[PDB]
């Protein structure tokens, strides 16, 4: 059967933030990224 | 989308594309994405290299890269949504969610960070350097320009 209310909206929200946060270290520049010259 | 922003999804995509081929790898496809605005979760960068490495070659050009960033794309406000992402996480309901309880959520759950990834993000979270995150703040410094 399926997950609690809570367990799958915590399984769906933390992809969104992990996604978020990987896209968001590119963009500003964070943990030694940095854009090609 | 405008003239204006194909030229920007092209410079983009052309700093990236080594030897001015007119193609990226799929090594660079999820940064080049992410520099655009795009958040692709893991399952789907890696859905989309499928696709790519489906003939056995790595290779993309413009056209069929302008093709996967169009592909279910999805408008929203997207500061607000991050926002309500972090909200599910307040366990007492008061805009603020510990470093050490984001920490773990993180690296325990879905697409799970590694050492590095949280690191960052708890060092940039916490400006206040108290062990909590005001989690509206933080998305607005991510989101600045």
């Amino acid at each position: 059967g399926p997950l609690g209310s809570q367990d799958l909206l915590e399984l769906k929200s933390v992809i969104k933030l992990q996604a978020w946060w990987r896209g968001t270290m590119i963009r500003r520049e964070i943990g030694g990224f940095k854009m090609p010259k | 989308l405008t003239e204006e922003q194909i030229a920007e999804f092209k410079e983009a995509f052309s700093l990236f594309d080594k030897d001015g081929d007119g193609t990226i790898t799929t090594k660079e496809l999820g940064t080049v994405m992410r520099s655009l605005g795009q958040n692709p979760t893991e399952a789907e960068l890696q859905d989309m290299i499928n696709e790519v490495d489906a003939d056995g070659n790595g290779t993309i050009d413009f056209p069929e890269f302008l093709t996967m960033m169009a592909r279910k794309m999805k408008d929203t406000d997207s500061e607000e949504e991050i926002r309500e992402a972090f909200r599910v996480f307040d366990k007492d309901g008061n805009g603020y969610i510990s470093a050490a309880e984001l920490r773990h959520v993180m690296t325990n759950l879905g697409e799970k960070l590694t050492d590095e990834e949280v690191d960052e993000m708890i060092r940039e979270a916490d400006i206040d350097g108290d062990g909590q995150v005001n989690y509206e703040e933080f998305v607005q410094m991510m989101t600045a320009k």
